[PDB]
């Protein structure tokens, strides 16, 4: 089993693995170092990753992207519209009030939850990795934005499980980049020495994260993290597309807003113009037949682009100033500012980040790979079998969390357990006096400090098996309260004390209610995913066998006329030519859309004759070499 | 301070550095792992790399590329004279040394080929420096195996102008071989064929390696195949479909063919990693939708002669080397077109199923080996 780190991006995902010397980037079937984060659907199979993207423009209503953003998303969330404006496919409410996609798939209308959809993508990308490693992949570390909710982390972890993976940790993405910075740099401060303070700024397709960390050799602590989840590349593409939507109404008398397909072509072209504007100060905008017969031909300057995103840019320094305040630092205490993420290549962003810290920007990591590499390192930490050079890290726990219990004989019925601005993972030990079985729960101490519309309650438990000793008043229960390496709030142990010495008596049973799926539901979704996988694989295999047959026809026909010509009788050759011709015509008829066994059989008939002739050819070839030596 | 390895390519360049036991290929500030060997001159500024290449169509006379074809050559070189016919920029004669002539900042300026190349090398150097965080001063630079002393020395001069100490000028197929560790196999001669197809240009090289010592046996340059011709085959095929299905001929329609061609370029690329590809052109001709598909096997067959022709320089190289195909021990694939399955299939079937060294990105394998070699020469 080889450790596997997944940077799951809104636009693209990066795959890293821990092997040999260290950590490698896994390349996909098209040779790309990232894979488009796309799940599409067709009449026969799913289009996942690169193929999803290939089929996207001709299948927009059945192509889901933004997989990350709809995980855990309430359908009536006040900011739902900021998410759904970026969707081309139909979104629907699920039975639990969350959001799914409705899609035409295999001749039917299908509804899939965001968890399910993420699982399909994780499954594809898991197959990329095992194709590359030739090994078993059973464990993942998934990197997510620091603004991911407790619920969302559970949801993405369950998506991993539906794809047949153990989600070893769900890590904050910029923390994973910090880990890769810490395991790669060779001159970090060592003893009583002052930590190196490095600010990280990631701006991707959808999110802007700033996270400031203290580094010593073998360790990091995160000091402060702030996010704008509504600040990314897609917001730039959209501002460009809306600018041109208005310009083309006047210039061409066309209204792309009334024509989803036309609008999507401009949107796609707008990302490319955006990228040219990171390198050039001016750029032409040309799109052929955006509608029936209409070719558009315009341009945009960098200056014009900057004015287009003026409202967004008003927020440009906020994550920096907020992360510094959390860290309790002034800008001058930061030693180095590292940028990652594709959108940090926009010059106006670079200027603003530099000015906010009053520092030049450092680019000493691979910006596309750092998060994935750190996630693969973290997956290796959790491996029981792969010993890795040790690195310790703590992440920030931004909100106060309390636990409550049945009052019973206790004076208090709740307490603050995990304070605001502490670190995770963390373990706290409590002992409570108990009259019998009891309920517990974890909650946010001050809900005004959380995003709007966050439920106060995080999780709840029933503890049972409480038995009072003879002195039948109460019994002390020891509890192990845990904020785990993913920042999830658990209870991992509860037991009764004293059965001169004070020993343990009974291990107690804990029933947990979390955002995580039940075993029953999980297994039902695992089954659905296996069925869709088997169906995709059958279609890909039958497609392969049909291509292999067609290629063999042209190949064997050509050889019979050339190097095989001396090696077949008249009767053998014309017979084989007849069946080659018949097999070729069949590929246009019944064989246009046939079953796997038949493409195989048609091939074996031909090859069985072809190989007799090839055999004679090869034998005379070795004979020429026998005459040599 | 690490030394860097630079593939100074005719169309694109690539820089890597050996660090922590491995080669890291370095992305430029646009995130690209290769950088166009382009230099543009405008009224106000000089542009190098992606910026230069982005504005070529709008400033074609002042955007210089292919300086590699001129470097170390004489003006009266029939190659120089021949090549000129294809460039939209001006090439002049300065005491039998070619200079590229350009408008820069409202003035006429001429540059030696090695001056243009120094600007590309300065760019690659700055890319390496941004990634490393310190000044870079030592480099291995690669050239084609067929480069003479003058072409090698002019490339070294470009290095020196760019502020680099040039540790060594090494052959490109030698670099690709070092990338795959073919120089680690101890005593005894191994014959290696490097097959380098990509970006119109085509070089086959046979090297002999013994105890990490390289000798060039042959070089064969069939260096124009790969672009429009494969596209033409798909356009003509599909024009014939529309002819068949709708009883109408779309041939004499400029916009309609360009639209069909675009779809054919996309389909071709898809067919390198999938066994089929769909085409979907709304209102292609006279308001008619053209939705169809093509298999990888069909496409290969349409282009069977164009693919088969890649073996010509292989057979030529084997002749110059005086070797039989069974005497080639090792195969190395470099250049983007070697990703095309048929290229791999033809080659592999020609050499009777010999394995291919191909796991390193074929656009990066040369910078890869130059970086390994630069580290060796430093320590
Ligand atoms: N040179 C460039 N100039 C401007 N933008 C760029 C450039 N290169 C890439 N981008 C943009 O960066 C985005 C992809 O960046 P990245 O891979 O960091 O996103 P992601 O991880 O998929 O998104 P997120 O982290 O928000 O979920 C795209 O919107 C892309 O257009
Ligand atoms: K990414
Ligand atoms: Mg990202
Ligand atoms: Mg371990
Ligand atoms: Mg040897």
């Amino acid at each position: 089993s080889t450790p596997f780190g997944l940077d799951l991006g809104n636009n693209n995902s990066v795959l890293a693995v821990a092997r040999n010397r260290g950590i490698d980037i896994v390349v996909n079937e098209v040779s790309n170092r990232s894979t488009p984060s796309v799940v599409g659907f067709g009449p026969k199979n799913r289009y996942l990753g690169e193929t999803g993207k290939n089929k996207q423009t001709s299948n927009i209503k059945n192509t889901v992207a933004n997989l990350k953003r709809i995980i855990g998303l309430d359908y009536h969330h006040p900011d739902f519209e900021q998410e759904s404006k970026h969707f081309t496919s139909k979104l629907v409410e699920l039975d639990d009030k969350k959001t799914g996609a409705e899609v035409r798939f295999a001749g039917e209308k299908h509804v899939f939850s965001a968890t399910q959809l993420a699982a399909m993508f994780i499954d594809k990308v898991k197959d990329t990795v095992k194709q590359d490693t030739k090994a078993n992949i059973t464990d993942v570390c998934i990197a997510v934005p620091p603004w991911y909710t407790e619920e969302q982390r559970y949801n993405i972890a369950d998506a991993a499980r539906i794809a047949g993976l153990n989600p070893v940790r769900i890590v904050n993405d910029v923390t994973a980049a910090g880990v890769s910075y810490g395991i790669f740099k060779t001159d970090l401060p060592e003893g009583e020495e002052k930590p190196r303070i490095v600010a990280f700024v990631d701006i991707g397709h959808s999110s802007y994260t700033c996270s400031i960390m203290a580094f010593k050799k073998g360790q990091l602590k995160v000091l402060g993290t702030a996010c704008d989840k509504h600040f990314g590349g897609r917001d730039f593409d959209l501002a460009i597309t809306e600018h041109f939507a208005d310009e083309f109404k006047t210039k061409y008398k066309i209204d792309i807003r009334e024509n989803p397909k036309a609008y999507n072509r401009i949107l796609t072209a707008a990302e490319k113009l955006k990228k040219v504007l990171s390198a050039n100060t001016n750029a032409p905008f040309s799109v052929e037949s955006v509608m029936n017969d209409v070719d558009v031909s315009s341009q945009l300057s960098r200056e014009e682009l900057e004015e287009l995103v003026k409202p967004l840019l008003e927020r440009v320094t906020e994550p920096v100033t907020k992360a510094l305040a959390q860290a309790k630092l002034s800008a001058e205490e930061v030693d180095f500012v590292e940028i990652i993420g594709g959108t940090t290549r926009i010059p106006t962003l670079k200027q603003s980040i530099s000015e906010a810290f009053g520092k030049p920007l450092s680019t000493t990591l691979n910006q596309d790979e750092a998060i994935a590499k750190g996630a693969a390192f973290i997956c290796a930490i959790h491996s029981p079998t792969l010993r890795v050079r040790p690195f310790k890290f703590e992440d920030i726990h931004p909100y106060s969390v309390s636990y409550s219990w049945d009052k019973q004989v206790e004076d208090e019925d709740h307490m603050e357990v995990f304070p605001a601005g502490s670190s995770f993972p963390s373990t706290k030990l409590i002992t409570l006096n108990r009259t019998g079985d009891f309920s517990m729960a974890a909650s946010y101490t001050d809900i005004t400090q959380l995003p709007p519309n966050t439920p106060e309650q995080i999780a709840n438990w029933e503890i049972t098996g409480v038995q009072l000793p003879e002195g039948q008043d109460s019994v002390p229960v020891k509890l192990k309260l845990r904020c785990d390496p993913s920042g999830l709030h658990t209870i991992e142990e509860a037991y009764t004390i004293e059965d001169t010495k004070t020993v343990k008596k009974d291990d107690l049973t804990i029933v947990a209610h979390t955002f995580g799926l039940d075993a029953k539901k999980l297994n039902e979704l695992i089954e659905k995913e296996n069925e869709m996988l088997a169906q995709d694989k059958l279609v890909a295999e039958t497609e392969d066998r049909k291509n292999t047959l067609e290629e063999y026809i042209y190949t064997l026909r050509g050889k019979l006329e050339e190097e095989y010509a001396p090696f077949a009788s008249d009767a053998e050759k014309t017979k084989l030519q007849g069946m080659l011709n018949k097999a070729e015509e069949w590929l246009y008829d019944e064989g246009f859309d046939s079953i796997k066994a038949k493409y195989i059989a048609k091939y074996e008939e031909l090859a069985s004759l072809g190989n007799i002739i090839r055999g004679r050819y090869l034998a005379k070839e070795e004979e020429k070499k026998q005459a040599i030596r | 301070a690490a030394a860097i390895g630079i593939d100074l390519g005719t169309t694109y360049s690539c820089v890597g550095v050996f660090q922590h036991g491995k080669v890291e290929i370095i992305a430029n500030d646009q995130g690209n792992r290769t950088t166009p060997s382009y230099v543009a001159f405008t009224d106000t500024e000089r542009l190098i790399g992606d910026a230069a290449k982005n504005q070529v169509a709008l400033n074609p006379q002042n955007t210089v590329f292919d300086a590699k074809r001129l470097i170390g050559r004489k003006f009266g070189d029939p190659v120089v004279q021949s090549d000129m016919k294809h460039w939209p920029f001006q090439v002049i004669n300065d005491g039998d040394k070619p200079k590229v002539q350009v408008s820069y900042k409202g003035e006429t300026k001429a540059f030696y080929p090695e001056e243009i190349s120094s600007m590309v090398l300065t760019k690659m150097k700055e890319i390496a420096e941004a990634y490393l965080g310190y000044p870079v001063t030592n480099a291995v630079i690669t050239v084609p195996a067929y480069f003479n002393d003058s072409q090698r020395q002019a490339t070294k001069d470009a290095g020196v102008i760019a502020g680099l100490n040039v540790l060594r000028i090494i052959n490109e197929p030698t670099a690709a071989a070092i990338a795959y560790g073919l120089d680690r196999t101890g005593k005894g001669e191994r014959n290696v064929l490097i097959f380098d197809l990509g970006g119109g240009t085509f070089d086959v090289s046979i090297l002999t390696i013994d105890d990490g010592i390289f000798e060039v046996k042959a070089t064969a340059g069939d260096t124009h195949l790969g672009g429009e011709d494969f596209d033409n085959r798909l356009v003509n095929h599909f024009v014939e479909e529309f002819k068949r299905k709708h009883k109408k001929d779309i041939s004499q329609n400029k916009r309609a063919v360009r639209r069909l061609r675009t779809a054919c370029e996309r389909a071709k690329r898809t067919l390198s990693s999938s066994t089929q590809a769909s085409l979907e052109i709304d209102s292609l001709f006279e308001g008619i939708d053209f939705y169809t598909s093509i298999t990888r096997a069909r496409f290969e067959e349409l282009c069977s002669d164009l693919f088969r022709s890649t073996l010509e320089p292989v057979e030529k190289a084997l002749r110059d080397a005086k070797l039989d195909k069974a005497q080639i021990h090792d195969l190395v694939l470099v250049g983007g077109s070697t990703r095309i399955p048929k290229v791999q299939k033809l080659l592999q079937d020609f050499f009777n199923g010999r394995d291919l060294n191909k796991s390193i990105n074929p656009d990066e394998a040369v910078a890869y080996g130059a970086a390994v070699q630069a580290a060796i020469l430093m320590g």
